[PDB]
């Protein structure tokens, strides 16, 4: 497998979303995860990192409303969405990246927010 | 397979203090008994710290008590271990360890390991 | 299709276990006592070719937690119907009883395991038992293909999750190989107790193998163990001869016509027309596969314990310290026999072990195994001791 | 000596968290690891040791249909190790998106490049380096300068070659590079890339407990082979000479498990564990038997005649070696005879399924213990029995 | 050491969602799974079943309105929910059938489901 | 690890047709060449059918040629065989295998082997 993108949908602004990146192996426990999104027309597009220690970092766009956070026991990253406006609307992608900065996954089919 | 991973040991000063984490994957975590444990530069292995399934109970060695904390997350299935007041006799590389025997006729011995940590104190 | 019992037991496995997590009956008799929550033990075993089977130690998991009460209920599962090979004697139905897995965490909450710990539990922490629960059974309605009678309630394989205890008591339904269900204390002391892998033979089969290699390499009559012996000499020290030796001694005719002393040891393997004598070829092959694993420091040494005639010491050195770190993916403390010790610095024993990845101290016998030395270790004591055995 | 390899170590440990990178063997080795290489590991030869990666000095990109520049590496984090004037480790992967853009808009050229067939022939994997930490330039503590760009550690993915190339970052342990046609016929030679010893090491296993019998004076071994033949021809006396043996004195049990057990003791009726240990070992190889096949035992065992059965289970486990596959046995001619034979109920009590008027014989995994523990319990009868 | 459901979420009648059930091991593939569900204070109920050969089966209240389906490869099985009513919110979880009929798996925590 | 679930089979009546399904997991199933074979009471082994990675080449025995017909669905890592026209002799366990190898002599090995299906035409 590869990871998972799932829990986008629609909304409408100033609504919450949770989406999934899943990992059916343990790598997504053991290295950094980051959730990215490709918007309509626009490139793809980082919107949190979490290092495999658990050191968040988010772009200025998002802040005071996702909370990106890890459930080992799930091999599960979440974005927690709140907040949300149709300039969120995109399709979600996750991503690994090792210590050493390289990314061990290809893309998912990501997970679509329309807001 | 079996996975035990260490990460936080580096370089303090001498009174000092570091955290070192230990994830577990491959096993229930939450049933096994876990250590951790530490070569010195030229000397054998050295056991630190023991703690139950469920962390109702720790033991430490005396070459450590008071100053390290063995402690575990089991929701996140994690070994931790706090510690404080490192000397240059407390570099070395630390390594948790699941199930350890440490009989004390034979020897030291662990069901699985870690890759382990280097801790060094200058 | 059943036929005889077993040949039953293989069907009914074969058509209603799509997991594979079943354990078949082996014997009729066995089958008693093996019902849903009978506590079953397997011993610690003494080969890595078969493992000693589940048994009923005739003990059920109510009987050694605390509030006595009645087993919980189970729940029943498909019966099938087989109709049999070799209410209809030739019939046969076969049906499912199973424990809920939601049952062990009301079940575990309401009742607790005896901190007097049942007499028969601290027999098998003794004998060194793994313990588990049966979680189903496959059992027949009434009695069938009786010039064989079997009694109705004869439980054909089974499912079991493995009990671990830590002065408490949780049911594992799926653990792994190496889990204990008697956990040690936070102290990790324990006493004489099966532990440490169900038995390893790690250095058993390397001497034997390197032996039968050895033996192999009896083939070779005294003569032509000097001349490849001569050639041996050459392409340890050096590295490049040494790899041209190991290509021209792979798969896909007559052998490659290698200039130097890697052509010596070549010569030895061939006929008149250079093509290459399998039965002396393989064995040399298990060698330089062996010395390929080994760093040049290793090579050159290797050499002139040779010509010194040392590399006796060396290879018992080496091989006591496999016998003692074995299981090698673990971690330990080796002893130095000083009775073996030919030591210092510059010793060439103490440089093969630095080459393999250890540390070594001049103020203590004591020596950490390192798993990642295996590899290098073991083909150390391999090329030792098939040097040894060219003699 | 063993400079350069201590460094490796060390970085692989504090940078390798996933454990997913292999080191490199030595500073020769170091240079030309680098992201695209193409590596190939030969077949092994021993159970205790693996063959190295070997870089082949060709590229992907060679044996791509349009031959072009490779895509771009990603230049991974910079790292500045630990001394106390330092040494800076810098990471160069393949994105892993990279291959699937690469392999649609190149695919392997047909016909295959010459390499291919001679790592066909020999059996090879055939990897692909997917990542290197390499260095700048500095000297060793050891006094020996590591170039620039030194290669100290590397990841792979696995290629696999049919009609097509494919690029597997996670294949299974058993995956060849090299897949059969839908013919299952791979033309040309054996090239086996397979390899099992088994059957010898089960031979192993049961020499460590062999030898141990002729420390017996051969009273001891008469009087233990006695005690075995009531033993077998007694289910229960057997289990519970079994589970005498898996405990203060011994249990003192009458009757043929008595007989065994009196072999075994010291005047004090202690443990005697050199003793024990070996019969424990037979002890638990006859416990994975049937009850027809005790009988039976002991029936060769004071008839004499274990050799027939012997060599024939050594051959069919050996033919059947790995075990954990199936094969079609072939049934040697002349013993080395149909239903009612000792042999063939032995064989047939362990799972197998024989022809009288067929040679064929074919190997059931599920008989794996049961034939080993057979094939065990035979030889060390006979050792007893001289 | 037990199955994960999501999915779960609020939305307005005539929506659509799909939940999944994933599996950390491959019992969900060799195996049959069923979707329930629980309202407060009231008996748990079967919805959909789905054995491993792929043979659906619903309850009456969402026959033809839900459908489970599998997906192998993400070991995941999908509960598509369609025509959404109220009464259908309730506590919803997923099990593992063994073609015995035994439960592989203890129940997750469920996903929430809310209709209005 | 390697996992291969044969289903499908039962008792059919001769001339008659059985579909068999073999799901795999624990390797990538997309990027092996797969099989189908039988054991037939007093016959070995018997390779039937063979299917490339992708599904583009298909190979069957003569024995079966025209009557089966093997196919893979990638994406559900799933192997089928399609059997029709059965006849008494065709009655076995039949086996999808991983990787079958027949090329150097009359002989068979596969890397990995299903459990089997019995198949039986009254």
């Amino acid at each position: 497998v590869q990871l998972v993108e799932s829990g986008g949908g629609l909304v409408q602004p100033g609504g919450s979303l949770r989406l999934s990146c899943v990992d059916s192996r343990s790598w997504i426990n053991v290295y950094g995860a980051n959730w990215y999104r490709q918007a309509p027309g626009k490139e793809r597009e980082l919107v949190a990192a979490l290092t495999s220690g658990g050191t968040t970092n988010y772009a200025d766009s998002v802040k005071g409303r996702f909370t990106i956070s890890r459930d080992n026991a799930k091999n599960t990253v979440y974005l927690q969405m709140r907040d949300l406006k149709p300039e969120d609307t995109a399709v979600y992608y996750c991503n690994l990246e090792r210590y050493t900065g390289s990314s061990v996954y290809p893309w998912g089919q990501g997970t679509q927010v329309t807001v | 397979q079996v996975q035990l991973v260490e990460t936080g040991g580096g370089l303090v000063q001498p009174g000092g203090s570091l955290r070192l984490s230990c994830t577990a994957s491959g096993f229930i975590f939450s049933a096994n008994q876990m250590n951790w444990v530490r070569q010195a530069p030229g000397k054998g292995l050295e056991w630190l710290s023991g703690i139950s399934t469920r962390g109702d109970t720790t033991s430490y060695a005396d070459s450590v008590k008071g100053r390290f904390t063995i402690s575990r997350d089991n929701a996140k299935n994690t070994l931790y271990l706090q510690m404080n007041s490192l000397q240059p006799d407390d570099t070395a590389v630390y390594f948790c360890a699941r199930v350890c025997i440490r009989g004390p006729e034979p020897k030291l011995r662990c069901d699985d390991w870690g890759q382990g940590t280097q801790v060094t104190v200058s | 299709m059943g036929s005889a019992f077993e040949r039953v037991v293989r069907r009914v496995v074969q058509e209603l276990d799509h997991g594979g997590e079943f354990i078949p009956v082996t014997s009729l008799q066995s089958s008693t006592g093996f019902q849903p929550y009978c506590l079953v033990v397997r011993k610690p075993s003494s080969s890595w070719f078969w493992k000693p089977r589940y048994k009923c130690v005739n003990l059920s998991i109510k009987d050694i937690l605390e509030p006595d009460a009645a087993e919980p209920d189970v729940q029943r599962g498909r019966s099938f119907h087989f109709y049999d090979a070799m209410s209809s004697s030739t019939s046969m139905n076969v049906y499912s009883l199973s424990v809920d897995p939601n049952t062990w965490q009301t079940l575990l909450h309401e009742r607790h395991l005896r901190q007097p710990e049942h007499k028969v539990l601290q027999q098998l922490r003794s004998r060194g038992d793994n313990v588990y629960v049966v979680t189903e059974v496959l059992q027949t309605q009434k009695e069938v293909e009786v010039t064989v009678t079997i009694p109705s309630g004869s439980t054909l394989a089974f499912r079991v999750a493995q009990l671990v205890i830590d002065s408490d008591l949780d049911v594992l339904l799926f653990p792994d190989k190496k889990q204990r269900t008697f956990q040690p204390p936070a102290t990790g002391l324990t006493d004489g107790v099966p532990a440490e892998g169900a038995f390893t033979e790690d250095f058993q089969g390397l001497r034997a193998e390197v032996e039968t290699i050895s033996k192999e390499l009896e083939l070779l009559d005294r003569e032509l163990c000097q001349l490849l012996l001569e050639g041996l000499e050459g392409v340890l020290r050096d590295q490049l001869a040494l790899r041209a030796l190991e290509e021209a001694l792979e798969q896909g005719g007559p052998v490659e016509p290698l200039d130097g002393p890697a052509g010596a040891v070549l010569e030895c393997l061939v006929l008149s027309s250079g093509m290459l004598v399998p039965e002396l070829a393989i064995p040399v092959v298990y060698l330089l596969g062996a010395l390929t694993m080994l760093s040049e420091t290793q090579h050159k040494l290797l050499a002139e314990a040779l010509e010194s005639q040392t590399l006796l010491g060396p290879l018992e050195l080496v091989g006591s310290l496999l016998e003692q770190s074995a299981p090698w993916q673990e971690r330990s403390t080796m002893s130095l026999p000083p009775g073996l010790l030919s030591w210092g610095e510059g010793a060439p024993a103490w440089v093969l072990l630095d080459e393999c990845g250890l540390e070594l101290g001049e103020d203590t016998p004591h020596v950490c195994w390192e798993p990642q030395a295996q590899g290098r270790m073991c083909a150390l004591y391999a090329s030792l001791a098939l040097l040894s055995g060219l003699s």
